[PDB]
Formats: C-alpha cells, sequence, structure tokens
RNA sequence: AACGCCUCUAAGGUCGUAUCCGUGCUGGACUGCAAUGAUAAAUAAGGGGCAAUUUGCAUUGUAUGGCUUCUAAACCAUUUAAAGUUUAUAAUUUACUUUAUAAACGACAAUGGAUGUGAUGCCAAUGUAAUUUGUAACAUAGUAAAUUGGGAGGAUCUUCGAUCACCUGAUGCCGCGCUAGUUACAUAUAAAAGCAUUAUUUAAUACAAUGACAAAGCCUAGAAUCAAUUGUAAACGACUUUU
RNA sequence: AUGUCGGCUCUUCCUAUCAUUGUGAAGCAAAAUUCACCAAGCGUUGGAUUGUUCACCCAUGCAAGGGAACGUGAGCUGGGU
RNA sequence: AGUCGAAAUCCGCUAAGGAGUGUGUAACAACUCACCUGCCGAAGCAACUAGCCCUUAAAAUGGAUGGCGCUUAAGUUGUAU
RNA sequence: UUUAUCAUAAAAUAUAACUUAUAGUUUAUGCAUUUUAACACAGAAUAAAUGUUAUUAAUUUGAUAAAGUGCUGAUAGAUUUAUAUGAUUACAGUGCGUUAAUUUUUCGGAAUUAUAUAAUGGCAUAAUUAUCAUUGAUUUUUGUGU
C-alpha cells in the first residue's frame, strides 16, 4: 500500500567508529574493516550526528520494507564481527575411516582426505581474511576464524557440503564435517 | 468523466384511480444530466413498480457539497458483480468532494478487480469522520504532524531539449 | 510544441534545390540559374507537437525528403 | 533523515507544472499520497487542493496548526517575513532569469551581446598571464621583456 | 561542423534503455540526422539477466536449416544488439531507410574523435527517469560477454587509457579556470566593461 | 527478513550438468580491415609523383544577403528515481584518496543549455557590407608574431596514422603589425523612381575544394599476365614451381 | 493426372527420457531396483520366417526409447495390391 | 496400575493437575503437554472471496503481440484532453 | 463555499513555562550548558485554531445558456460569349433646397422638441375565453385611461 515509514536505528557503542557514506558502509573496531555496500537495497541510510546509524526505508511497498529490518541486522553483526569476531565450529563424525584433515601455513585453506577410504583428496579454500586452523583441545575439530559472518558461515559450509556421501544412503552413512558451535572469537570468554 | 451528484425524484403518473403518488428520490452519481436520469430508473425498477411510462421525473438537481475545501474521508457502502460473484464491499478514501470519492472509486474499484462500472452500483456514500475509518491506506494520513519526505515531481521528461546537455541529477542535494 | 508551429502558418516556405542547366540570361536582378527553388506557403499545423503541413507550388519530389526547405519569414504579422 | 524537503504543514513549495506556475504556495494539510491543499494568500492563490508532481519544494518551513483558516496563515505568512527573505533565496535570484533573460527584447539584446566582444577582447590579451616555469624568462623575451615590461614598473619600456 | 545541426550528434549510451534511445534515434534519423552513439557496451537493458539470457539465446537458435549461412547472422556485439534495434524502427528495405542507417555509425566503447566531441544525453531514454525501484536491470556489456563477445576486456583497459589521460587534461584545465578567475581580477576596471551582461545576468555575477 | 520467533529468499552472496555459450578446429563483412614491398617504358625527349602548391583560367562545396555562425578544450572514477552532489576547511594522501567538521543546493521558478564549462564569435570600422572608409589628442592595459640542436610526448575499421605536439640547448633582436576607452579631425563609398520591388533567391567577399590549360622547382627509373615448364595440383579454369 | 504399399539409402528435427551426465525421494543397510526433476549432447544393433507395418523368436547387451514431412520411385527395387 | 483400545465417572487436591496429553514406548514408573501466572506489551488469529501473476500448459525446418522492442510501460483495468 | 462580523461553545494541533529521556557537552559517576527533529495534552495563557449559531465585504464560487459582446488571426476557393435570341434595376449609401435654441470643439460636429400612427412593449383599470392550482397564479378576447 506503499506506507510511508519505516526505519530502524542501529545503537552503535563507544569502541567502534562506523561510517555511512552514500550507502556504503565502513565499521572500523578493534578486530578491523568491515566496509561493505548496499547501492542496491536503496534504503535512506543516516547517522544522525551522533554514533549511531539509521536506515529509513520511504514508500516502499511490503517487500522493500521486509528489508528494513535485514540491514539494520547486517550491521550489528558486522558490529559483533569487529569486536568479538565470529568463528564456527566442525566436529566430523565418521563411522570406520578416520576423517584425517588437516591444514598449515600456508594451506590455511584445508586439505581433508580419507572421506570414505576413497583416494579423492578433498581440499576446500578459504574466503579472504578468514583463516582455518585444526582445532586443538579436542578430537578431530576445527576453528574457523574472520570477521565477515558470510565469509566465516559460507566458507565454513564448503567443508561441509563436501564431504557428503554421494551415490548411496545417506540415513546410514551419516559420515561428514558438520558445523556444532558457531560461536565468537572473544565475547564472553572465547 | 467526473461523477457530479444529483437528487432525482419520481412520480407514478397519476391516473384517477389514485392521484397523488408518492414521490421517491435518489441521490445519483452520473457523468452527465441524462444518464442520471436513466441511473434513476434502473433502480426504480426494483424497488417501486412504477416504469417509464407509467412514472415521470419531477425536479432534479445538481448538487454541489456544501464543504469543498474540507478534507473529510468519505465511506461509501458498495455493491458490485464480478466473473461470478455478486458482492458487498466497503471502502474509503479521502476527498475533499463528494462527488470525487465516487469517482475515485470507480477508478479504484475498476482496477484492482476489473469492475466494469455498469456492474457497480453505490448503495450508500457518507463522510465518516475519523476512529471509524477502517481500511489502514486511510488511516495512515491522519496524524498531524506528518513528515513524509517523499521529495516528489512528476519530474517531466525531460524538457525542451530532447537530446538534453545537462543530465538530470534528480535529488538535487 | 503545437503552439510553436502555430506561428508559421502562413509564411512562404521555399525548398531550394540545384540543377545542371542555367538554359536562361540574367533577365531580373541578375540570374545564373544553378539554383531552383520551388515556392510554397505554409497552410496549417500538422501535429500535436509543432509540425507543419504546406501546400507548395508544384509537389516536392519526395527525394527531398529530409532535405531543408526554407520557411521564410515573410509575410510577417510582426 | 538527512533532512530533505518534507511534505508537512505548511512547508512552502513552489509550483511549475500545472496552472499555479511561478506561484509560491504553503501546505495546509495531506490529503493523498498524490495530493495535498495548498493555499498562499499573500502571492494569490486561494485554497484549492493540488497535484504533488506539480509543486516544488522550499526551504521554508513556517508554522500553523493543520486545520488553519487562511486568514491565519495570511498572519503567520508575513509574520515569519517570507516576502523580504524570499526575494534574496541564494538562488531565488536565478529565478529571475524568468524577469531577465526570458525575452529580453531585442530592444535589449544587442547591447548586452555587444560588450561580450568588449570583454573578451580585454580578456585573451589578459593571456599570457604566465608564472609556470616561465618565469624566467623564456627566450625571445630579450625583445618580449620589452613588452612586459609593461606589465611590471611600467616607466617606459624595457629595459 | 556544419548541416541540420551539425554534422553529427553524438550520444552517450552511458545509463540509457536499449530501446528507447533506439526509437529516438531510428526517428531522428529519418529526419536527415548523423547520430553517432558511443559507449554501447553501457546501455542497460530492463529485467534481470536471466530474462535477457533467454531472449538473446532464444534469437540465436533462429538459423536457416537449409543452408546456415543464409540465415540470421546474429552479430554478438554490444553495439551490434543496438544497431539490431535501429534496424527494427527504420525501414531499412527501401533506399530511403538505408540512408537512414548510413548516417548510424554506433561504436562501443568510445574512440577515436568521439572523446573530445561533445556527446549529449537523451533524458527521454535514460534509466534513472524510466525504470523503478525494485526493478532488476542489465548491461549489454555482460549480456554480449556471455553470448560469445571476445574484445569486453580489450576495450576496457582501452577505457582506463582515455579515462587515465582524461586526468592528465582536467588538471590541465582544472588550474587553467584558476588562470581565468584571475584574469578575471584585472578587468574589472576595463573601461565600463561589465555592466551591460551583469545587468542582465548577475546570478552568477 | 517480512512475521520480536523459525525460514535457501523477499534484498544479498554461493555449489552446479552428457546441456547452452566460447576457446581449440574448418570456411572468411565473393571483392571486408591492418601491415608491407616495389612503383614503370625511358635514360635524348617524354611518362609517373611531389603539391597546401607558389603562377593564372575556371568550376564545385559553403558562411548565402558582411557572418539563419559555431567551437571539433569538460560535468561522476562500481552505482542508486528520497537516491545525494559540490564547496572550502583540518588531517590523511599517488589521487578531487581517506576521515572529520561546517557550508550551500532543499528531485523549484530555474537546472534541457548558453557555466557560450582552457570562458564563443555578431569582426581591427576608431560611417560595418550583397567593397575596405583615413589622422591626431588623451587614459589605462599591453598582445600577436618570424630563423638554430637534445629530450620526454602521441595510435580504437584513420576527416592525412614513421609523422606528430609540447619542452630544453640555442639561434636570433618583429622591436613588421597589438587592442580597449574618451575626445577631435580627414575623406571616399553607399540610393536598383519600387513608392502595395521580391524572384528559375542571385551570388560573392572570404573559406575550402578539386578540375584543366600554357604557366612553377623538385623527385622517379618496376612489374603482372599469357606462352613454355613443373606435378606438392588437376574435369576446365585455378593452385604449387622454374628459367 | 500430385506416380498409389514397403524395403534399401541418406538427412535433419521433435520430445511424450530407454540408456549416459547432474540431482531429489523410497516400506533406500550393501548390491539390485522403483519414484521424480533439469535434460535431447552421444547412442539406439546382427539374424531365422513373412511382400507387409506392428509381429514373435534366437543372439548381443550393467544396460536394445517413441515419433515427424502417410520423409525419400526422372533415388533404386518391384516382393504386395 | 491414568495411559494399544475404555463402559464410565465425578471430583478431591487446586491461580492452574484431566480415571489424563506424547513417541506406532505389553508392566509400575520415567516423561511431558493442556492449563494458569511470570515474561513482554500492539493489535493478533482463521475460514473465505475475486483481481492480475504463477503452476497446470507436452511436437516435430528457424520464427513470430505483424516486426523491433517494451517492464514508475510502449502491458492490463477505469477515464481525460 | 471563501474572505468578513456575531455570539457562545469547548478546545483534536500551533506560538507560548519548566520536567524528564537522549546523545553530544563541561567540570569534578553526577552536575554545568548546549540540539531535542525523545520532545512528559507537562502546565498556564493565546490561537475563542478546532466546535455552535447567524449574517455578509468589490456581497463571493463555478458551470449552463443567450446576446455581437468586441474582435484579432490564417486557409482553400471566385461559374459566368447576362443577349455571342431578353431588365444591370429595384435597393439602400454619398454630394444641392424650412426651423430654432440646447451643447460641445471651436475647424467640423453636436443636440432639440412638438411633426402625423394602429401604436407594439410599460402602468392603471374594465372586460371576457380558458386554466397549473385556485389566497392565487396563468391566461384569452380585448377595451379604456395613463
Amino acid at each position: 500500500m506503499r506506507t510511508i515509514n519505516s526505519n530502524q536505528c542501529v545503537k552503535i557503542p563507544k569502541d567502534i567508529k562506523a561510517s555511512v557514506k552514500a550507502r556504503v558502509v565502513t565499521i572500523t573496531g578493534t578486530r578491523g574493516t568491515l566496509k561493505r555496500s548496499f547501492k542496491h537495497l536503496a534504503l535512506d541510510m543516516y547517522m544522525p550526528d551522533k554514533r549511531t546509524l539509521k536506515v529509513e526505508k520511504w514508500f516502499g511497498t511490503k517487500k522493500e520494507l521486509a528489508a528494513v529490518r535485514t540491514v539494520c541486522s547486517h550491521i550489528e553483526n558486522m558490529i559483533k564481527g569487529v569486536t568479538f569476531g565470529f568463528q564456527y565450529k566442525m566436529r566430523a563424525v565418521y563411522a570406520h575411516f578416520p576423517i584425517n584433515c588437516v591444514t598449515s601455513e600456508n594451506n590455511t585453506v584445508i586439505e581433508i582426505r580419507n572421506f570414505l577410504g576413497e583416494k579423492y583428496i578433498r581440499r576446500v579454500e578459504m574466503a579472504p581474511g578468514v583463516t582455518v586452523v585444526n582445532s586443538t583441545a579436542q578430537k578431530d575439530e576445527l576453528i574457523v576464524e574472520g570477521n565477515d559472518i558470510e565469509s566465516v558461515s559460507g566458507s565454513a559450509a564448503l567443508i561441509q557440503q563436501s564431504t557428503t556421501v554421494k551415490n548411496k544412503d545417506i540415513r546410514k552413512f551419516l559420515d561428514g564435517l558438520y558445523v556444532s558451535e558457531k560461536t565468537t572469537v572473544v565475547k564472553l570468554e572465547s | 468523466g467526473l461523477l457530479k451528484e444529483y437528487e432525482v425524484v419520481g412520480r407514478k403518473l397519476p391516473s384517477e384511480k389514485e392521484p397523488q403518488t408518492p414521490l421517491y428520490k435518489m441521490r445519483i452519481f452520473a457523468p452527465d444530466n441524462i444518464v442520471a436520469k436513466s441511473r434513476f430508473w434502473y433502480f426504480l425498477r426494483q424497488l417501486k413498480k412504477f416504469k417509464k411510462t407509467t412514472g415521470e421525473i419531477v425536479s432534479i438537481k445538481q448538487v454541489y457539497e456544501t464543504s469543498p475545501v474540507k478534507i473529510k474521508n468519505f465511506g461509501i457502502w458498495l455493491r458490485y458483480d464480478s466473473r461470478s460473484g455478486t458482492h458487498n464491499m466497503y471502502r474509503e478514501y479521502r476527498d475533499l468532494t463528494v462527488g470525487g470519492a465516487v469517482t475515485q472509486c470507480y477508478r479504484d474499484m475498476g482496477a484492482r478487480h476489473r469492475a466494469r462500472a455498469h456492474s457497480i452500483q453505490i448503495i450508500k456514500v457518507d463522510s465518516i469522520p475519523a476512529a471509524k475509518t477502517r481500511r489502514v491506506h486511510v488511516k495512515q494520513f491522519h496524524d498531524s504532524k506528518i513528515k513524509f519526505p517523499l521529495v516528489q515531481r512528476v519530474h517531466h521528461k525531460g524538457n525542451r531539449k530532447l537530446f538534453s546537455f545537462r543530465k538530470p541529477r534528480t535529488y538535487f542535494q | 510544441r503545437k503552439e510553436h508551429g502555430s506561428f508559421y502558418v502562413g509564411k512562404r516556405c521555399v525548398y531550394v534545390y540545384k540543377a545542371e542547366t542555367k538554359k536562361c540570361v540574367p533577365q531580373h536582378p541578375e540570374r545564373k540559374t544553378r539554383v531552383r527553388a520551388v515556392w510554397g506557403k505554409v497552410t496549417r499545423i500538422h501535429g500535436n507537437t509543432g509540425a507543419v503541413r504546406a501546400r507548395f507550388n508544384r509537389n516536392l519530389p519526395g527525394h527531398a525528403m529530409g532535405h531543408r526547405i526554407r520557411i521564410m519569414l515573410y509575410p510577417s504579422r510582426i | 533523515m538527512p533532512f530533505e524537503r518534507f511534505v508537512q504543514t505548511g512547508r512552502i513549495a513552489k509550483a511549475s507544472a500545472g496552472p499555479l506556475k511561478g506561484r509560491l504556495v504553503a501546505i495546509v494539510d495531506v490529503i493523498d499520497q498524490n495530493r495535498v491543499l495548498v493555499d498562499g494568500p499573500l502571492t494569490g492563490v486561494p485554497r484549492q487542493e493540488y497535484r504533488l508532481n506539480n509543486l516544488h519544494l522550499t526551504k521554508y518551513r513556517i508554522k500553523f496548526p493543520y486545520t488553519a483558516p487562511t486568514r491565519i496563515v495570511r498572519k503567520a505568512w508575513t509574520e515569519s517575513d517570507l516576502k523580504a527573505q524570499w526575494k534574496v533565496s541564494p538562488w531565488s535570484v536565478k529565478a529571475q532569469n524568468i524577469c531577465k533573460r526570458s525575452s529580453l527584447n531585442d530592444f535589449d539584446r544587442f547591447k548586452l551581446r555587444y560588450a561580450k566582444r568588449q570583454r573578451n577582447k580585454l580578456l585573451t590579451i589578459a593571456f599570457n598571464t604566465l608564472k609556470k616555469r616561465t618565469k624566467a624568462d623564456g627566450t625571445p623575451r630579450v625583445l618580449k621583456k620589452d613588452r612586459r615590461e609593461r606589465l611590471r614598473a611600467e616607466k617606459a619600456k624595457g629595459g | 561542423m556544419t548541416g541540420l545541426t551539425n554534422r553529427t550528434v553524438v550520444i552517450d549510451g552511458r545509463g540509457h534503455l536499449l530501446g528507447r534511445l533506439a526509437s529516438v534515434v531510428a526517428k531522428y534519423l529519418l529526419q536527415g540526422g548523423k547520430v553517432a552513439v558511443v559507449r554501447c557496451e553501457e546501455l542497460n537493458l530492463s529485467g534481470h539477466f536471466y530474462r535477457n539470457k533467454i531472449k538473446f539465446l532464444a534469437y540465436l537458435r533462429k538459423r536457416c536449416n537449409v543452408n546456415p549461412a543464409r540465415g540470421p547472422f546474429h552479430f554478438r556485439a554490444p553495439s551490434r544488439i543496438f544497431y539490431k534495434a535501429v534496424r527494427g524502427m527504420i525501414p531499412h528495405k527501401t533506399k530511403r531507410g538505408q540512408a537512414a542507417l548510413a548516417r548510424l555509425r554506433v561504436f562501443d566503447g568510445i574512440p577515436s574523435p568521439y572523446d573530445k566531441r561533445r556527446r549529449v544525453v537523451v533524458p527521454i531514454a535514460m534509466r534513472v527517469l524510466t525504470l523503478r525501484s525494485d526493478r532488476k536491470y542489465c548491461q549489454v556489456g555482460r549480456l554480449s560477454h556471455e553470448v560469445g563477445w571476445h574484445y569486453q576486456d580489450v576495450i576496457k583497459s582501452l577505457e582506463r587509457k582515455r579515462k587515465a589521460k582524461l586526468r592528465v587534461t582536467l588538471k590541465h584545465n582544472r588550474e587553467l579556470k584558476k588562470l581565468t578567475v584571475k584574469a578575471r581580477e584585472n578587468i574589472a576596471k576595463a573601461a565600463e566593461p561589465f555592466n551591460k551582461i551583469i545587468k542582465s545576468y548577475g546570478y552568477e555575477v
């Protein structure tokens, strides 16, 4: 019905310094910078002379103002991505063959093998500014660091989406590497 | 057209077993004088016996609503025929003039439901004050102070030069 | 737009072009005859946006389409 | 919110495309997405409604109630003193090619467009006003410092 | 130059819609026109890419079956995607409407003098006057690459060549205006100089 | 996200087919385009380029009523119909970069234009048109030009692309001709009696363009094909080769 | 006066998918199979009898789709009528 | 034994606990719902109905809103000059 | 309607105190000040904005008609041997031959009555034909007076 206003205001804290610039948002904190654009959604983004930032849509129809409540939630991920970081975890369930995953320097991509006793040495790269080292302190666990949530998660679903068992059953051949913990890196303890 | 408003009055011409037959009146929105006088009979061939000529049209007049610069929000009652589907409705518009918010109905009812205007009947039209308007697209146009910075023109495309020289940079801020 | 081409109605438009011959003297003020002109007169307006019709003396041979004719400024209302 | 033009009562708007072209009206209320009321008493426009695509907006709000009659808009229109601060609005001078460059009669044009040769014949000989590296001197300025002594001292020639 | 206007009307193709710029140009070219449209890899098409993918991929399967060489020659530049339009809008089977495409040169990647000559915008066919919010558009840059145009990165490097020496010809001209505004000072006491133009302009002083 | 929550989706990013598109491969805008090599006979005379051409005739194209001219100097560096753009300022910095602060503009009148965006001409007349008109006086401003060696500089089916524009060594001395304003003075021209003049609108001046002649120096001295041969080729042509 | 069955030869096209590539589901443990989606790119045979087309039979095959100009007689053949 | 399926059948306890709600759990039992209040606090939930859009919607030369192209339209419905 | 005047209402937002909130601010976690586009119907007062009634100022408003109202622009067209066997004349329009004052410019013009009507329209009245509705109105034949 082309309703008039639906604006959200992200609550910027004290430690991080943001800037919307004509729509692109560059937020600087502890762990780095996450300069990302929204030159496609076409809101009216605005830091009202304060710390905070407010998106605002005028006369968008119904689908348009659904996308207000996401860009105010993309931003507060790029808040947490630079003060606490984004870290997933992998657990690598298997039945009979131990999935001998490895990575190294540099070779902070990955190099996993013995799925499922196949000779195909599967190799999964990582998104930039994002590293994989194998998790210590645990049997067959992994750690994907990084600040951008989608460059953590999307780079940590490639290790999940292959390996998958092809051409067989999947409700009995339950092997693979799956995500167990989607955590921060710092807050509050880790 | 723009659907002026009339008040059209009937007679049942007075044959001798009953003189003075009892003078019914209507409220008609039609584009013109004479089509108002033939909505009247289509809407007399449902309520009274009474056709032409068994009846007359005693004085009609076009009426010129009362406050043409007040910002009243109308609420019209309606009856309309679908493809299969004669249905009641109840619709609401904001307009200064009553016949401007019946013609606001027609061009909206005709668009949104395909509703060709011979299968729409007006069965009440009244001004509805506020806090009775239901219709969400009305009652967002209520709250003074209403800020609403829709930087709006038509932004005439393009201007007096077809092969212009200047690249019109809409926003201008 | 149509108020613009409503200015030129009545003006002797001319279509000017050339030909190989002279075949003729300078009879009135000196004539070389290498240039041919078909005189006309703008008649009415045509478009809804300021095009215009003009009846000529003979009839414009249509390989003249897209070539310039000269609408004169005379006979002038002010 | 970069505080753009708002359609608010009574944000002062100058109309174009319709029959109120060249009129500074005041909004009174909002009827629609696309229409408003309109009331400019001093500029000579009574209370109409108006298609919002036709009127363009200025930086001038003024305070009334939204139910105001014209007489108190007229009271407010003069009280905040629009009339004197609009004919100096920083591109309301650039309105006034409408009063000066529009039709600019042919009892105006020649004089106003013959001096552009006056101005320019004194401008192009105000070129090679040069500092950029030559300085100094760029021979054949043995002859031209005599010509360039008529820029500096200038008594009488070079030098 | 000299003509019915000039002997050219150079149009930048950047940001314009492909078919509204065509029917403006195919009308103007029948008026006796001479246009020369540049940067054709930048013409925007409406709809998203997998709409116009499918439509150019349907216009290339229309080939003759008896002998495909006779059948519709499907040109894959961006400037021939646009020149194909201005032939649907021109009577190209006549000796009048064949001289109307011989005024049309159409380029893609703005060369050779159409890089110093002033080129103009057609606001009737601009995208951001016509096409709404929320509505995806395309460019004929990527359409021609994904249908086999082997010179996309050819001309992108040639663009950055003439983008690069544009900054050399603007910093010639940015400081040169700074000389004029100093050259404007010495003439304020010329004789009675500027008064006759400023009394009709004065809004730029 | 809508829909306080879930959700592969609405916006956004991804994974991805024996398909599709391209490469690789075969034909080539029949006769597209670029690069290149030679550039005739003669050597007495000629013939062929250089060439604006200098030297005239004479035409076309044109600014066509002195100039209904134009300029072949720019307005973002992913994009977004509110979307933002410039401007200083301070820091940053190859960069109008980056960042901050403050302005202006309020998608108006206006800006689709004359910022005539290195600031167009509408002319040096100091009587300006279908010719040019002279000389002093005074004020400020004060150009435009012509000869010698090294560099950096410039290529998108070109309006002239082995040249080229700037710049230094440096030759030299226009001191030929600048201009604007105020005032004076010296002449010449110009009038087609048509007084309801126009006509197949001439045409110039000038610009530019050839064209052809007697007029003008320079430069130039090769090939192809057929016939004969070959046999990598062959119906015939054509192709590969040879004196 | 449009040569009227077939076969032989040879083209291309269509999907209403038989197999192969990519996937989804299963009363999917593996193997084998069935259901469904995107898919026409490459395939889709040798023979006994009969003039026939479908036909059935032997054999090959992890695995033997169906059709279009009643395709095709100055292409042949001439077995059928 | 509250509980594959129940004739019945109330209540007691009590803001709120039923001869009882749950995994194709044979006993007890574990176990959770219903419910209430805490929590937050503006509208929310469902069955319809008909507009355009979609799916349904599959044929053989290459191909047709007549063509180009169009997507705040150059589409569709209601109108205006 | 609108402007305008009236009287009361009853006051739904805007000028017009000071909270709190919010950040940016100072000074030692608070205050001090600064923008509240957080802005407490948070108050007073005002708009008697709004609400009620009534009247209107060049009495204000369009459309719908008629009049020539006053024209200004353009377009195309123009039969004709009207005696090659029958009006070129009826029209009106100009230039000579009562009057008198009135006025104006003074160079014109200018104006003025009675001069004879049936008088037609207007008024009063009589009169009658015939009627929507009938207090009346509409007439009709008129006639008289004015």
